[PDB]
């Protein structure tokens, strides 16, 4: 009903890149709130970026300044993910996530796997 | 009647402004004395001749509470001896005195009256453990200065202002009043934000004038002394023509206090009625609460803005406009919330609105530091940080407490005063004001000292004073709760 469709999951060298998509259903994603979070197997999860009702702020963290990149578009309702410069602690299952105008819970997403492999060429 | 709108907006009759302006007035001078004595001993003691600045912390450890405590018993002895307005006097002009002779005669004669160096092999005479004793009777002069600095706010605004406002105001009266009285602070702060910049800016002469200290201590502590003297020119006419008014204080009452109690114990009789009475160790106990409490959720808080503003240009810019908040905030809360709060509910809500907010705004504030790994994924999609969002309820608990000190917390606790007979009012408001109040500012350094050695880090000791806080505001509310039995009890016995 509110799935959220991930996408962009695969092996890619360290200093790659590779674009999450999370396929919006379900409410108005034009006045929801949202954003992509990462669990690595074994650690708890983590938040990895943030993107309000119009685009405007973009929230990260501190781990992904300046290498992952936040962005909606509201006709082709989805909150892509533009990763660059991958390095190899961002292996985990990166979930997108779903906030409306005044929720205060998410709506999670199925879980997308992006293993940033180490090997030398 | 009074009105429908101005009994809530300004609760002051126009004949009733006599009283209020004249003591406006002196809490104006007292805490314009205040801040520029602070700001000068703070920038005095860096620039002496070698290293005159080392013997600061003897001085706060070993002369700071131990000279409160000798001032506490001065003040007690000449109670008995003086009258009200000559121990105002009395305690007074002793101070405007050394801010006369410090520029004229003590700082310019430091080389001949600080130790005659020989004081040097009594260093190694003494045990090596105090060295600082050697420092202090070092940089005499200045450590004369740090203690009369200190006790400054301590001495005539907590003790001398409010012990004679609490003697010359009824308890309906104060629930409008006493509020209002940091409208003046508000105002010296303008003024010191105007002298103790001129005097840095003078404080120029480099070649010509070698002195740097000379011609800007001069002027600001002629400027002090000139603010004193208006002090006691207002305290001199609001006693010869504002306690003999007939409007108030109606006429055969008024030969009741030119008549009046006094003081009449001996040192140790006195000392230990205060020492058992539930009354005063309460009101010591807010004052000791309040003291940890605000310097507590001023460091926990001072430490998330140092991690969200590291660098100190915007972390001025921040504590600028927050500085500049306080202001209008401690100017409608002083105006509008204050003397409200205190008339429509009671005594016990003014004295509960800022422990209460401190609680469940700090309890906010805790949940974000100690739980702030587990509070950006839900923080993080609201767009702001838990760190930011620590800042910004902190702030709201450091600018609800800051601009409630003077208009719930300062308003209500010197209000319950007035009930009390003379012993406590005036002997026992010297302990609680300038003896218990030492313990809260310093109880809050060696609170965070004695936890910066058994966690080590700043990062670690925040679980530690969440508990501490969490007692020490316990303490405070069953102290402001139990207060209020014995305060609206004590008052009923003056309607005899």
């Amino acid at each position: 009903e509110v799935q959220l469709v991930e996408s962009g999951g695969g092996l890619v060298q360290a200093g790659g890149s590779l674009r999450l998509s999370c396929a919006a259903s379900g409410f108005t994603f034009s006045d929801t709130y949202m954003g992509w979070f990462r669990q690595a197997p074994g650690k708890e999860r983590e938040f990895v970026a943030t993107i309000d009702y119009s685009g405007g702020h973009t929230l990260y963290a501190d781990s992904v300044k300046g290498r992952f990149t936040i962005s909606r578009d509201n006709s082709k309702n989805t909150v892509y993910l533009q990763m660059n410069s991958l390095n190899p602690e961002d292996t985990a299952v990166y979930y997108c996530a779903a906030r409306k105008r005044y929720h205060y819970y998410s709506y999670w997403g199925q879980g997308t796997q992006v293993t940033v492999s180490s090997l030398e060429h | 009647p009074f009105g429908k709108l101005r009994s809530f907006l300004w609760p002051i009759h126009t004949h009733e402004l006599k009283k209020v302006l004249p003591m406006f007035l002196m809490f104006f001078c007292i805490t314009f004395n205040y801040t520029v004595l602070r700001d000068t001993k703070d920038t005095l003691i860096v620039g002496a001749p070698g290293s005159g600045a080392e013997a600061i912390p003897f001085i706060k450890f070993w002369l700071v509470v131990p000279c409160a405590i000798i001032f506490m018993l001065i003040y007690a002895k000449l109670s008995n001896i003086l009258s009200k307005q000559a121990l105002f006097y009395a305690v007074g002009t002793p101070f405007l005195i050394f801010f006369a002779l410090f520029p004229t005669v003590i700082y310019p004669l430091r080389d001949v009256l600080h130790p005659t160096e020989f004081a040097d092999r009594l260093q190694a005479i003494l045990p090596p453990g105090l060295l600082g004793l050697v420092a202090i009777l070092r940089n005499w002069t200045f450590a004369a200065f740090y203690v009369l600095a200190e006790l400054w706010g301590s001495v005539m605004l907590s003790l001398m202002f409010w012990g004679f406002a609490n003697e010359i105001t009824k308890i309906h009266e104060a629930k409008r009043f006493y509020a209002l009285f940091g409208i003046g602070a508000n105002i010296s702060l303008l003024a010191s934000g105007r002298a103790i910049v001129w005097a840095s800016k003078l404080r120029a002469s480099v070649s010509e004038g070698v002195d740097p200290w000379g011609i800007s201590l001069r002027l600001l502590m002629a400027m002090t002394i000139v603010s004193g003297l208006v002090l006691m020119a207002s305290y001199w006419w609001i006693n010869k023509n504002v306690l003999t008014d007939p409007r108030f204080y109606n006429p055969e009452e008024m030969q009741k206090g030119k008549k009046g109690a006094k003081p009449k114990m001996n040192m140790k009789d006195s000392f230990l009625y205060l020492a058992r009475s539930p009354y005063i160790l309460l009101l010591a106990l807010l004052v000791i609460a309040y003291g940890i409490c605000i310097n507590l959720i001023e460091v926990t808080w001072k430490s998330q803005l140092k991690l969200q503003y590291p660098n100190m240009n915007d972390y001025s810019e921040f504590m600028g406009n927050f500085s500049f908040w306080t202001g209008v905030v401690s100017v409608l809360i002083m105006l509008f919330v204050g003397g409200n709060v205190i008339r429509k509910f009671g005594w016990l809500t003014g004295a509960l609105v800022t422990p209460v907010m401190v609680l469940l705004t700090g309890i906010v504030f805790f949940a974000l530091v100690i739980f702030r790994n587990q509070a950006s994924g839900l923080v993080a999609m609201f767009g702001t940080t838990p760190l930011m969002l620590a800042v910004v309820v902190g702030a709201i608990q450091n600018i609800l407490s800051k601009s409630t000190k003077y208009a719930l917390f300062d308003s209500t606790k010197e209000m319950a005063y007035i009930p009390l007979d003379q012993e406590q009012k005036v002997k026992g408001k010297a302990a609680i004001d300038v003896v218990a109040a030492r313990f809260g500012k310093s109880g809050g350094a060696l609170i965070q000292q004695g936890l910066l050695v058994i966690c080590g880090s700043i990062g670690a000791m925040t679980p530690y004073l969440a508990v501490i806080l969490l007692f020490i505001i316990a303490i405070w509310l069953v102290s402001a709760t139990k207060l209020n039995k014995l305060f609206l009890a004590q008052s009923a016995l003056k309607e005899q």
